[PDB]
């Protein structure tokens, strides 16, 4: 059906591979299997090699590289993919190892990157980029400052954009008279060779004054509308500088990232909760 | 199951302006690129406008750069068209139709725009610089076929009855802005008694002509 | 913008035809394309995506087909229901450009307008607003023209139900004076179905 | 750039 093919400027090595999203069940990645097509001339004597890297930048610090020699060798789709291109359609097998970092960027390159780059030499060119993803698989917090304040969630996996709701209770027995409440979503982003980052605030002036409950439900919206403008916001991965989503929540040695509530007054004990914040499987 | 409802459709003079309402049950406004079309009276479909809200992209038809825009309450999963100096080529019916961005394989496509699979139920939007009026109704007399000519009515539905074979013939609009329509049955001549019966609605004026 | 032409912009058609419809863009395409059908009064339906894709639902007799920027949409069996218009859309350059329709018909046996003219009637003479009617009821197909012999509208009805007609109705609208200037009124009804023009014409 | 084909 659909595969990408990528070559150079003279063009006469070409990589197809089916895939470009490898997806990470925590327990097998999707295993990288591409063909690479040649001609004799060009190769005659220097062989056909292909890499993989979890190319770490900001510093280029891979975390792995395998090599796996195309020609002379050492699946379905590669079947196929080899049938239609002959005696120069040698396959590739990489198998990434289930601890590496997800593929993650920074919006100013930085941050996580896989890729397969081909090429041809005599002894151990083609730049096909690839990325590492997952898929999507009750918070409750209490503070008795009085001023009780509980904070619940309804659930803690979220996808991205999925507004979040935030039940409060607020019980008031002081003399100490609210001025705010601000439910706002805190994403972690911590460089590993931890950073507060504001990506979404619903404040409301909702004072509970002595000796009184509050008791309704919020509902907060982090999107990438607003924070086009946030420096080391931690994007998904991109392909080709594609427009990429919130760096989702890791499942745990890159760069790690969460994502937590937090219910704060301004009178101002607050409470924190996280949750999950990767697409869904299609 | 996915739907859209679209709410704020009713009359207003040009240079006026409205307020359409995207209701979306099923999916979010974060996670799906929003489109706002129209079709012009018996004419075909128009695209208005696009949002993404995840994104914050904004695309208008360049006829509605200014005049119409669009954004959305994701706290309501709504999507909202505010419609500024309505005109009276802006008459039409107006749909909202919603595009997931999932299916990508892994997660959303940012340069898909893709196809609206989705449609609301299209709401009337109306420009027309004139009030509401009753119909004029006139006898046509001589197979023999005779009808009644129901001119300077507003707004639509004129339900002419007649007592087989009698058609309403589309209410075209005058340059007044007013609709005048006309209705005829065909009977033998042999028995040349017949009522056309004029109904509007909107202002509740039934009217009765003879002709035979 | 990119004029997604869409042709035929009207194409005759009845049960079991192979309609070919074609959509050519004036800028490039990368299978970006999509064919709405609207029925009259309803909203329409996704049918292809991709250029060539069958969207859910969509029946698997409408087809879609690329060959180069030319979009092809076929229907092997044109079926009684599918009678809508069609219209191409583009969705890879922004704003969205649509078609112009592909009004699919019916086919029936080529018939006459059986023609009637109408003067006012007392009522109306009374009011002052005088619409002189000249009524080509149940003649198909639509093609046709009408002419005044003494600013006139055809209120057409749609394609009747009864017979697949188009019973239409050319109507001129005056003053009292200026209906009564003239004497003798007359249309002429130029239609495919008839040996020759009728002219309908009557005395004020 | 990643080309196109078919299989």
């Amino acid at each position: 059906t659909r595969v990408f093919k990528k070559s150079s400027p003279n063009c006469k090595l070409t990589v197809y591979l089916g895939k470009r999203d490898f997806v990470d069940h925590l327990d097998k990645v999707d295993p990288v299997d591409g063909v690479v097509l040649v001609d004799p001339d060009y190769l005659k004597d220097r062989k056909v090699f292909v890499t993989l890297t979890c190319a770490f930048r900001y510093f280029r610090k891979d975390l792995f590289i395998a090599n796996y020699q195309a020609f002379p060798p050492t699946t379905r789709l590669q079947e196929r993919l080899l049938r239609k291109l002959g005696q120069h359609a040698h396959p590739f097998f990489f198998t990434i190892p289930q601890n590496l970092p997800c593929s993650v960027t920074l919006q100013p390159a930085c941050g996580v990157d896989f890729e397969i780059r081909a090429f041809c030499a005599k002894s151990l060119s083609v730049r096909l980029v690839i990325r590492k993803v997952q898929f999507a698989p009750q918070p409750s917090a209490e503070t008795t400052r009085s001023l009780h304040l509980e904070a619940s969630l309804d659930k803690e996996l979220y996808y991205h954009g999925e507004p979040l709701n935030v039940n409060v209770h607020v019980t008031n027995n002081s003399t100490k008279t609210v001025k705010k409440i601000k439910v706002s979503v805190r994403q972690y982003a911590d460089i590993c060779l931890q950073y507060k980052c504001p990506v979404a605030q619903v404040e409301q002036d909702d004072q509970v004054s002595p000796s009184s409950t509050f008791c309704k439900v919020y509902t907060i919206t982090p999107l990438l509308s607003n924070n086009r403008e946030k420096r080391g916001l931690a994007l998904d991965g991109k392909l080709k500088h594609e427009d990429t989503n919130l760096a989702s929540s890791t499942i745990v040695l890159g760069i790690l990232v969460s994502y937590r509530v937090k219910v704060k007054l301004v009178v101002d004990v607050s409470v924190e909760l996280p949750f999950v914040l990767m697409h869904p499987k299609p | 199951e996915v739907q859209l409802v679209e709410s704020g459709g009713g009359l207003v003079q040009p240079g006026g302006s409205l307020r359409l309402s995207c209701a979306a049950s099923g999916f979010n406004v974060s996670s799906s690129y929003i489109h706002w079309v129209r079709q012009a009276p018996g004419k075909g479909l128009e695209w208005v406008a696009s949002i993404s809200s995840y994104y914050g992209y904004t695309y208008y038809a360049d006829s509605v750069k200014g005049r119409f825009t669009i954004s959305a309450d994701t706290s309501k999963n709504t999507a909202y068209l505010q419609m500024n100096s309505l005109r009276a080529e802006d008459t039409a019916v107006y749909y909202c139709a919603r595009k997931s961005m999932y299916h990508r394989g892994w997660g959303w496509l940012s340069w898909v725009y893709g196809a609206m699979d989705y449609w609301g139920q299209g709401t009337l939007v109306t420009v027309s610089s004139a009030s509401t009026k009753g119909p004029s109704v006139f006898p046509l007399a001589p197979t023999a076929a005779l009808g009644c000519l129901v001119k300077d009515y507003f707004p639509e539905p004129v339900t002419v009855s007649w007592n087989s074979g009698v058609h309403t013939f589309p209410a075209v609009l005058q340059s007044s802005g007013l609709y005048s329509l006309s209705s005829v049955v065909t009977v033998p001549s042999s028995s040349l008694t017949y009522i056309c019966n004029v109904n509007h609605k909107p202002s509740n004026t039934k009217v009765d002509k003879k002709v035979e | 913008d990119i004029q997604m032409t869409q042709s035929p912009s009207s194409l005759s058609a009845s049960v079991g035809d192979r309609v070919t419809i074609t959509c050519r863009a004036s800028q490039s395409v990368s299978s970006a394309v999509a064919w709405y059908q609207q029925k009259p009064g309803k909203a329409p339906k996704l049918l292809i995506y991709s250029a060539s894709s069958l969207y859910s639902g969509v029946p698997s007799r409408f087809s879609g087909s690329r060959s180069g920027t030319d979009f092809t949409l076929t229907i092997s069996s044109l079926q009684p229901e599918d009678f809508a218009t069609y219209y191409c859309q583009q969705s890879y350059y922004y704003p969205i450009t649509f078609g112009q329709g592909t009004k699919v018909e019916i086919k029936r046996t080529v018939a006459a307008p059986s023609v009637f003219i109408f003067p006012p009637s007392d009522s109306q003479l009374k009011s002052g607003t005088a619409s002189v009617v000249c009524l080509l009821n149940n003649f198909y197909p639509r093609e046709a023209k009408v002419q005044w012999k003494v600013n006139s509208q055809e209120s057409v009805t749609e394609q009747d139900s009864k017979d697949s007609t188009y019973s239409l109705s050319s109507t001129l609208t005056l003053s009292k004076a200026d209906y009564e200037k003239h004497k003798v009124y007359a249309c002429e009804v130029t239609h495919q179905g008839l040996s020759s023009p009728v002219t309908k014409s009557f005395n004020r | 750039e990643t080309e196109y084909s078919a299989l």
